[PDB]
């Protein structure tokens, strides 16, 4: 009946998918072989005696990263075919990811991206978890975004790609690959949602306090985001929030679909039990300007549309009480086009901590997704690296080489200027 | 069966648990071998742990009390490093309440008998002797190795000396307070020790 | 948190450094295979301040040992606390500079600053910021002088704000060795006065004075007055190794010590010092510890403090105490003592408390002083210094080796401006 | 479980709310007319 | 519902606060872990199971006092970053409080104080205890109340200052720090209550009778008068006295705010043996100028305002007696201009008395805070010298070289020079 | 746990009150460990205290006293310069009113019996035999200490010998008299000794 189907791309991707569902299958009780010992209809399949699988595919181009999973502990519970693996690295590649090396991978993700959809009509929506910095993240992942576009268009596509940072890249050819991959994400991406990794960082560095944190501890706090967003969509509460809800109430253009994400109260054991973390106490920390999980500062951006998910014991007396004084406060501004911008949701079940983890047994949960025109600043400085780099024909020849073209560049270029001149229209 | 399969608490474990689990079979249906969380067992014997005053204390008296092991070695610097943080956060977490909040039992990694007892003189939490087999089958269990020398089986060290494991009722790796591990964190790690939620029990 | 880096140049800063670990560790509980013992909080809870961890616990000092004579490197490794230290932080030189101030600051003093300035940005940088810099060295030869103090010059173009605490030992009056004295300790003093944040003089007669008279030592040799020197060395820094009721730190005695920057010289003391048997005989609390310590033969330099006038003062205090009598004590040696205290600074006196004594103590002080008196022991190394130079003597060892005539000429009118400050203050 | 409802049929609430006091500490007084001990 | 936020900056902050946060502690029944084995809502908050954490910060630029907190007892009474801490000393310094070190720690102070103070509407005010002799307690101390002023505009400041001794003052360059706090805080401060340290010395001298106390000891003293003046806020009592009539009682003028101390009885369980405690001699020892406590001898002084806040077992009718006692008095002379000067507040709750410290088990106090002219004498001694040091440029490259200018010493002298002027022309 | 969580007497407080918590738990929502305030030691026993010429004293002799504890040395000289001023104290406080007031229990440091026999004679107050184990485990419980010789679990000096202890019913420090602690002030210290809010109940 109601079922979502996620999808992983590159290695960043697939590690993502690990972190989501070490949570999902702590909180429905899947065990890692599946057997229990209505509500799980969402991300598991009924198959045979007692037992759920995962709807998902999980793809890489190399193999270093996924056959790993696959001789690990989630190994009986995953179908073999849902993890689809390569032979060889894209390698950064825009041009291998999408015309060489990548042509070859998806005649069996569309294969399995089929026989997963298929089971059960009205399907919710696809999720997708691509790196934009990778080269099987960006290369990959729009040729089969441009794909299932063509063959189920009118189903929701959410995106949360993780964006490279002003000043952490962890690579060269960033500019190359971020900016041909937003060429597409502009055009057939119904949501996107930026997960810049500096941004997370912070967040564990000051929040949880954990100054030598690893790409785990970044991956747990996407789980807790990907879950507190599916609450209301698994579980019941005072008021749903469907992923319909969310195009209809945060996108008022089809062009700016990009938004934000922020998840508060994310305190450690030792700082819980120290604070009343009350509807608006965690209200209050979710709409701080450097609780961003991904560095887009808003105090010289206008938000355009804001969600708010609440996740616990919630009464909706102080939602209404504690975003009024959101509303009042002179820090935050909006634009004058939307007077009201405020979806809330509500969820009965709190949120569940994963033991030996960074956080706390916490009773309510705040996740926010906020459009802004603060937007236009992670793609301003995009247009600053890449015509910096682009200048004197550094990196081109393995693009020019290896299947695209002397000029896909120049209009790559020019639909993300196309973008800020968009923005900075609705921006008056 | 936890966290690991390859240990000889687990496997005693095991064998005494489906051991009765025939006799009450052949005595009356049930489901054989006995599922893990189903699974009961003793974890330190009638004379096995041993406060300050050398009097010994049985398991029933930890409960309601979050105990934690403690691996250390005498000659090591790291383990010296730790002892006097350790014995300030035992000190001050339980004094600083009106309730039993923590405790600590001491195992040993130390070479022989007349150096332990030097360095058992210095901490006031329980501790367990060397020639105890006791000791051999937890630090095989939890996997905490200074060395390899004993054949492990697949894994690697867990986790290096000197090290706190927050252990449950059943033998559970509750949490583990990251001294020396991926985030080693040295001399802080302490300040993360779940007083509550971790409760033997 | 803070950490202070230690430099310790020429044979005299190799085994005053030698000595100086051996109590910091001493009162740190650390044993010289790099372990700790003791089983103490407060010990542990600062160590970044003068070691680091070795990713096995043993803890290394964060101190560089310079000199271009391995003679003496050789005799550090091979006794006690001779093995705590890494050897990378040995800068070894192979020549050997013969008591020359030319050939350890010009020539061959030269080739190894390059070597150790990369071992000094190991750990200063290596950490995410510095407390400051901790130098000890000789004056009296050519390798602690004229390598010391261009190392104290080039680090301050990397680090200008931070620190300079400096521990120089200078010639003797009464019976001096190297008979050329006076020019490497005038070379080192006229570069010194404008690139040492403050300067804390120690003299060897003045810690043969404390061996004779207030320790009753008949045969006291050279690692005695190293205690000596030791026990002050611990005293002026231990407020940040340790808390206190007060607390204090270096940069807490510059500002308040320093009140023109021309002017940074201070005399160094440590009490109590009581005598073999004399230890059970006195009794130890505050009213007697300042009594001795405001006394000509407590102070560990040539200086007799009652023909000057202290202008600026400060003495930390370690140990059980108590606040108040810590305090008006100092009031009462600032209004018994009217004359021997400046008038236009009023209460010269800081004061601050440590809780924790030295082993074997329970309570101790050290003062330091910027007294105007020590301008009575830069004129006798300056008037020996232009009594040798009118005689032309010995300065072809220093212009053979790439020296003007008119940088002696510069130092002896710098040092002329330097008395002439301090006596106006009188 | 939803949250149950807080009113009943003779439309009241259901469940008080403990005011937030200022630690009483009582006085003893009584006088006039016999005016007590 | 009523709330308090004590501020506690520099380590003589730090030891005040310590002392006088186990006094409250004790004074409402919070164990050293902040359970309670209804009137801590107006200095301790809640957070479920009893967990009444305590609603103050803790600044000090250097570690080496708030560490040693987090290593005492008092671990997890203090939430985490209500203790914060920076790195490096201002080491006897108004320049080093302000433009160097304090900007970087004043962003996260200002941030908890927010957090601290929007949880619940009743706010009365924030109590300041500080050292205008030091570096952070009087640089950093400043740079606090210039930006408590800009947000928080209309809400009451009080402040207990320690102003060193003619004598003991135990640092050199105090004239340059305590006149250049005074340019802070006539206009910032709402009402300046003054402390000396040998004031209180002389008080454990003679009072008790104890020879060799520390600063610990005189930290219980003052912590019983801010428990005292904090009395009604929590407590019953016949007369209230809260916040906002310690201004309008005392200061008839807004230049006018500077004010003195004292206690009564400090007697210790030795002496409570054989002298009765009569409500009408408490009183009277609160009026000795040997029992005063900032060393300011009011006999020169001129009583414009004063408060008395009696604390115990203390009937109504002899507060009235003893009151009309002082009138007759001749040597305590008051102002023709304010012909009444007193305000009385009772409360019920007995003085709590501390085991292993320095007083006994008294059932009747008075907490007296007097607005008198004799605060011109320790304004004039910092006249004499402090002049007598400026006049040959002493210890001033610290402050020049260090990004404050010469200029503003004079006209920090003209601001304390007419402070001078005001209370001559008002004692007239 | 009071004043010190590893006293050694206080960790044979806790093997009793937790032994007997469990046999109502197993009999019979009972909270364990029991709170701080409900345990209830006895510090005395039968055979410890001895009083003048010798006859067995025991606990039920010391309701509404203020009852110290007086830890000395025989050859001490410090034990020397103040025993006469507290016998001068304990004879004037005692006798000098409606009710036999205060009480003072002796526990030595002393080198042997000949060193017991000898300070006991001058001392007209209750005493400890040496050879009991109360002298030893009350002395680490007080942290009372000669120089640092008994391995410690981290305490502090917190006096040197002599020192009067004012105890309470349940090993509660009640207040410290200080001749030699961070007060340092000699031989006056025992005027502070209340006695109205320490009583031995
Ligand atoms: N959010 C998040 N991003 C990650 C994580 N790990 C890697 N990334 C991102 O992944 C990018 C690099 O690409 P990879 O994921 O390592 O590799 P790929 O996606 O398979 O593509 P290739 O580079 O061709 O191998 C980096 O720029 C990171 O931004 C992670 O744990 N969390
Ligand atoms: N009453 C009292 N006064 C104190 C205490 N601690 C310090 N002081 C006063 O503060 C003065 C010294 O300045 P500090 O408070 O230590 O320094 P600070 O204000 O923290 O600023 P920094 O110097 O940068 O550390 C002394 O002269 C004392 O008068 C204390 O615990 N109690
Ligand atoms: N303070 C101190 N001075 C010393 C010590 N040993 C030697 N000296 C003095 O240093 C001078 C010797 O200079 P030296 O260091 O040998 O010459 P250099 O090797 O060229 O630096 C003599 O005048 C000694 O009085 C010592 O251990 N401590
Ligand atoms: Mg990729
Ligand atoms: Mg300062």
């Amino acid at each position: 009946m109601r079922e979502v189907i996620s999808i992983h791309v590159g290695q960043a991707g697939i590690q993502i998918g690990n972190a989501c569902w070490e949570l999902f299958c702590l909180e429905h009780g899947i065990q890692p072989d599946g057997q229990m010992p209505d509500a799980f209809n969402t991300f598991f399949s009924e198959t045979g005696a007692g037992k759920h699988v995962p709807r998902c595919v999980f793809l890489d181009l190399e193999p270093t990263v996924v056959d790993e999973v696959r001789t690990g502990t989630y190994r009986h519970l995953f179908h073999p075919e849902q993890l689809i693996s390569g032979k060889e690295d894209a390698a950064n590649n825009f041009a291998r990811g999408h015309y060489t090396i990548g042509k070859e991978i998806v005649d069996l993700s569309l294969d399995r991206i089929r026989k997963l959809a298929d089971n059960c009509t009205g399907l919710q929506g696809f999720l997708m978890f691509n790196a934009v910095g990778g080269g099987t993240g960006s290369g990959l992942g729009c040729l089969l975004l441009e794909r299932l576009s063509v063959d189920y268009g009118k189903k929701s596509k959410l995106n949360f790609c993780s964006w490279p940072s002003p000043q952490v890249s962890t690579a060269v050819v960033e500019p190359y690959n971020s900016v041909l991959s937003t060429h597409s994400l502009l055009e057939h991406t119904d949501v996107a949602v930026m997960l810049d990794n500096e941004a997370i960082y912070d967040i564990c560095r000051r929040n949880l306090d954990i100054e030598r944190p690893t790409y785990t501890n970044l991956n747990r706090l996407i789980a807790q985001v990907i879950s507190s967003l599916t609450a209301s969509l698994r579980f019941d509460g005072a008021l749903n929030v469907d992923v319909t809800e969310f195009q209809t109430n945060l996108v008022p253009y089809p062009r700016i679909h990009f938004m934000l994400s922020s998840y508060a109260p994310i305190i450690s054991a030792e700082k819980a039990y120290h604070e009343q973390l009350s509807v608006a106490e965690i209200t209050n920390s979710a709409f701080e300007p450097a609780s961003m999980m991904a560095k887009c500062d808003p105090r010289h951006g206008k938000y355009m549309a804001c969600c708010l998910m609440y996740r616990g014991d919630v009464v909706p007396k102080d939602v209404n009480a504690a975003v009024a004084t959101i509303k009042t406060k002179r820090t935050i501004q909006f634009v004058d086009w939307c007077p009201t911008g405020f979806k809330c949701g509500i969820n009965y079940q709190p949120p569940t901590v994963v033991p030996g983890g960074d956080l706390a047994k916490v009773m309510r949960a705040v996740c926010m997704i906020s459009n802004s025109t603060a937007i236009a600043e992670v793609f301003s400085r995009m247009d600053h690296k890449f015509d910096l780099m682009y200048a004197k024909r550094a990196f081109v020849h393995w693009y020019v080489g290896e299947g695209m073209e002397e000029g896909e560049f120049s209009e790559a270029r020019e639909d993300l200027a196309a973008l800020e001149k968009d923005y900075e229209e609705v921006g008056i | 069966s936890q966290p690991v399969f390859a240990s000889p608490l687990n496997v005693e474990k095991r064998r005494l648990n489906e051991e009765r689990a025939l006799m009450q079979a052949q005595k009356a249906n049930i489901q054989l071998p006995p599922n893990y969380g189903d699974m009961d067992l003793i974890l330190f014997p009638e004379g096995s742990l041993k406060n300050s005053n050398n009097t010994v204390i049985p398991q029933s008296h930890l409960k309601g009390k979050s105990v934690a092991l403690y691996f250390a070695d005498g000659a090591d610097p790291k383990c010296a490093s730790l002892l006097p943080f350790l014995l300030n956060y035992y000190r001050t977490m339980n004094e600083g309440g009106a309730n039993q909040k923590i405790e600590i039992i001491f195992v040993s990694l130390d070479r022989d008998r007349e150096a332990f007892e030097s360095h058992r003189a210095h901490m006031p939490w329980l501790s367990i002797d060397l020639e105890n087999p006791l000791t051999e089958i937890l630090k095989r269990h939890f996997r905490v190795m200074k060395e390899y020398e004993v054949p492990t089986y697949g894994y690697g060290s867990r986790t290096g000396v000197p090290s706190v494991i927050v252990i449950g009722s059943d033998g559970r790796e509750a949490q583990f307070l990251p001294i020396c591990s991926g985030l080693e964190e040295g001399d802080r790690a302490l300040l993360r020790w779940d007083w509550r939620n971790t409760k033997f029990a | 948190m803070r950490e202070i880096v230690h430099v310790q140049g020429g044979q005299c800063g190799n085994q005053i450094g030698a000595k100086f670990w051996e109590v910091i560790s001493d009162e740190h509980g650390i044993d010289p295979t790099g372990t700790y013992c003791g089983d103490s909080d407060l010990q542990l809870e600062r160590i970044n301040v003068f070691y680091n961890e070795a990713t096995g616990g043993r803890f290394v000092p964060r101190a560089i040992l310079m000199d271009l004579e391995p003679g003496t490197m050789d005799s550090v490794r091979a006794g006690p606390f001779g093995q705590l230290f890494r050897p990378d932080n040995f800068v070894f030189g192979q020549t050997g500079a013969g008591n020359n101030w030319a050939k350890g600051h010009y020539t061959e003093g030269a080739e190894l600053i390059d070597s150790v300035l990369d071992v000094v940005r190991k750990e200063a940088e290596g950490c995410d910021c510095l407390q400051g810099f901790q130098i000890t060295h000789s004056l009296g030869g050519g390798t602690g002088s004229g390598m010391g103090t261009l190392l104290i010059s080039k680090v301050r173009e990397e680090y200008p704000d931070r620190i300079m605490e400096t521990f120089s030992v200078f010639p003797s009056p009464k019976v001096s060795d190297t008979v050329v004295e006076p020019y490497n300790a005038t070379l080192s003093v006229h570069q010194l006065v404008e690139n040492a944040d403050e300067v804390q003089v120690i003299d060897n007669e003045a810690l043969y004075d404390i061996c004779f008279r207030t320790l009753k030592l008949t045969t006291p040799t050279y690692g005695d007055l190293n205690h000596l020197v030791s026990a002050a060395m611990s005293g002026v820094t231990c407020c940040l190794r340790f808390p206190g009721q007060l607390n204090s730190d270096l940069r807490k005695l510059a500002v308040n010590l320093i009140p023109f920057p021309r002017l940074h010289f201070f005399l160094i003391g440590f009490a109590p010092l009581t005598s073999r048997g004399s230890q059970q005989y006195r009794a130890l609390s505050v009213p007697e510890l300042t009594q001795q310590m405001f006394d000509a033969k407590n102070m560990m330099c040539a200086s007799d403090p009652r023909h000057g006038r202290y202008l600026t003062a400060s003495a930390m205090f370690r140990g059980r105490m108590s606040t108040k009598e810590v305090d008006e004590q100092m009031l009462n040696v600032q209004n018994k003592n009217s004359s021997y205290f400046v008038e236009w600074i009023p209460n010269n006196m800081k004061s601050s408390v440590c809780d924790i004594p030295p082993k074997g103590l329970k309570m101790s002080v050290t003062f330091v002083g910027n007294s105007t008196a020590i301008q009575e022991m830069f004129k006798r190394v300056s008037d020996q210094f232009t009594a040798m130079f009118r005689r032309k003597a010995f300065l072809h060892w220093y212009t053979g080796e790439g020296m003007d005539e008119m940088e002696f000429t510069e130092a002896e009118s710098n040092m002329n401006d330097l008395v002439s400050e301090y006596q106006q203050y009188q | 479980s939803p949250p149950e409802s807080s009113l009943q049929s003779n439309f009241v609430p259901s469940h008080e709310e403990v005011g937030r006091h200022k630690r009483f500490l009582v006085n003893s007084r009584d006088s006039l007319q016999g005016n007590m001990i």
